[PDB]
RNA sequence: AUAAGGUGGGGUUAGUGA
């Protein structure tokens, strides 16, 4: 399959889930410091399309 | 002795403090290629176990410390059970074999031996049930602490 | 032994001025020359810009259609703007202009207890018939030199460094004094450079204050 | 092979640090040693810093 | 601890006064 940019993430806290958007990139002119997440990237291992 | 529900939700973040802790585990072995074998594969046995962020698994850490400073054995069983994902019943055959022939005085007689493994099962189930009960009021209000 | 007083506060201008001490001993015009000239470079209370929020700008590296200079050249120009408070510790200060022409310091919504000193430094110059600029310019005390880092949340937040000093530049002359009948004896002569938001004799006041408080450490 | 790409641009800004290579316009090379503050300068008689 | 990583080419830095 493919791979995901939203904002949807397995298990990290809500720190680095308030500076993204609706779509899982970081707002213009938020702050950020070393070892941020800038772009929510997934890849689906185990999707099926069968 | 603590709840059904207690045991529920303690027994969930503990199983992701012990998958978080065991992602700190020394060294691994892979190698070069697996990697690529692996992703164009569909595995099975998805042996990722999922854990907390770092906040919720430092902080019941220092819980977890903070209740279980005292006992290591007991400190030590409950990473047997939650770290390493191993059984009740395979710890009582590892701490059995080397329970040491304490001469621990039965209500049989003077013995030398091992308490029994069928001993050594109960041996271990009255420690974290009294364990967990121990800790659980005070992880309770420490995620109102944080709260 | 003798002690000093005030004889004068020359107020030569509006910027700056030169006090007078008198009379001292062998070496003490040299001792508080060199002594309060450290303290009054060192630190005093200051009453610098903290933060600015313009309105329709997410962060310092863009632009704003209507004016011709960029955000960067407008808060640095505002980390140079004096301002006198008297009630508070921290206030926050509202500007809104429109039209074309120069922004001065006189279009900030003053209040009773705040006070710009110079109403003719420039901020920028609007270029456009009808566009605005609407700010929010937060404004505490302090003391020293504080970067914008060494601190601790909107995005609207602009941050800048803090110059917490009123003062520019100390000098001081001996010379003798022209005492009854009697040599030996010092005229001491200080010249301050304020930018006009300090008097003097607060000044070297709160100065001696310190150091009496810092001779008190032990004796 | 790809889907998307995300570019982002972070910005920073730098000031000065003692330990930064700065120089003249004859050879004069330097690395800067210590920020010391203004009180330790030399001043001449008219009150001035270096 | 998921940022990793071979081969070429180019550019730069630091290396005396008799």
């Amino acid at each position: 399959g493919p791979e995901e940019i939203t904002a949807d993430i397995p298990n990290v806290g809500e720190a680095a889930l308030s500076k993204l958007d609706e779509s899982g990139i970081v707002y213009i002119g938020a702050e950020v410091t070393g070892g941020d997440i800038l772009v929510g990237k997934v890849t689906p291992k185990g999707e099926t399309q069968l | 002795n603590l709840t059904k529900e207690q045991h529920e939700w303690l027994n969930g973040w503990l199983e992701l403090w012990g998958a978080w802790v065991y992602s700190g585990r020394l060294e691994k072995r892979m190698s070069s290629v697996i990697a690529k074998f692996m992703e164009s594969v569909e595995p099975g046995r998805v042996m990722t176990r999922p854990m907390c962020n770092d906040d919720d698994g430092m902080l019941i850490s220092q819980v977890v410390d903070s209740v279980m400073y005292i006992d290591k054995k007991a400190f030590g069983i409950l990473l047997s059970y939650y770290a390493h994902g191993s059984s009740k019943h395979a710890i009582a055959s590892y701490y059995h074999r080397v329970a040491r022939p304490r001469k621990m005085l039965c209500r049989g007689g003077g013995r030398i031996q091992k308490p029994s493994l069928a001993t050594c099962r109960r041996e271990v189930d009255e420690i974290l049930n009294a364990s967990l009960f121990m800790i659980y009021p005070v992880l309770d209000s420490a995620f109102k602490n944080r709260k | 032994f003798l002690k000093p007083r005030l004889v004068d506060i020359e107020q030569v201008s509006s910027t700056h001025a030169k006090v007078t001490l008198e009379p001292l001993e062998r070496g003490f015009g040299h001792t508080l020359g060199n002594a309060l000239r450290r303290i009054l470079l060192s630190s005093m209370p200051g009453c610098a810009v903290t933060e600015v929020e313009i309105d329709g700008v997410l962060h310092e590296y863009s632009t704003k259609e209507g004016v011709q200079e960029d955000i960067l050249e407008i808060l640095l120009n505002l980390k140079g703007l004096a301002v006198r408070v008297q009630g508070k510790d921290e206030v926050i200060l509202t500007l809104n202009k429109s039209g074309i022409g120069p922004v001065t310091a006189a279009d900030i919504t003053h209040d009773g207890d705040v006070e710009i000193v110079k109403p003719q430094h420039v901020i920028c110059h609007l270029t456009d018939e009808n566009a605005s600029i609407s700010m929010r310019i937060k404004v505490q005390r302090g003391r020293g030199y504080v970067p914008a880092s060494t601190r601790i949340r909107p995005i609207g937040r602009l941050l800048v460094d803090a110059c917490y000093s009123p003062v520019e530049r100390i000098a001081y002359n001996v010379e003798a004094a022209r005492v009854e009948q009697r040599t030996d004896l010092d005229k001491l002569v200080i010249e301050m450079e304020t930018n006009g938001t300090i008097d003097p004799e607060e000044a070297i006041r709160r100065a001696a204050t310190i150091l009496a408080e810092q001779l008190e450490a032990f004796v | 092979g790809v889907l998307k790409i995300v570019k982002v641009y972070l910005a920073v800004k730098r000031r000065i640090q003692p330990g930064d290579k700065m120089a003249g316009r004859h050879g004069n090379k330097g690395v800067i040693s210590k920020i010391n503050p203004i009180e330790d300068m030399p001043y001449d008689e008219n009150g001035t810093p270096v």
